């Protein structure tokens, strides 16, 4: 299907992450908005 | 003022304020008399200076 046979020992590993963002929560339910003042309070 | 409450807060309607006038115009209004001056003077019974 998907094989991949890779090293995983050598000073540097395939497929490398970039974690610049970690896990950040925005959360948009003050009333006054858009999403909940056109429509029916739709929360986000 | 203000309108009934709707039945929908899912798209809701936007209106507006009616502003409503009234002009009106403060004309005078006047009544006089004439008389003499002579007769006035010339009346010792008080009435014709009451006026």
């Amino acid at each position: 299907f998907a094989p991949a046979a890779d090293p995983g020992a050598a000073w540097y590993l395939l497929d490398t992450s970039r974690s610049l963002k970690p896990l950040i929560y925005q959360e948009r339910m003050k009333p006054s908005f858009t999403s909940m003042t056109k429509e029916d309070d739709e929360q986000v | 003022q203000f309108p009934k409450l709707r039945e929908w807060i899912g798209q809701r309607v936007i209106k507006d304020m009616a502003a409503q006038g009234y002009q009106i115009t403060n004309k005078l209004f006047e009544s006089t008399v004439g008389v003499k001056r002579t007769d006035i003077e010339d009346d010792n019974l008080g009435v014709y200076g009451p006026l």
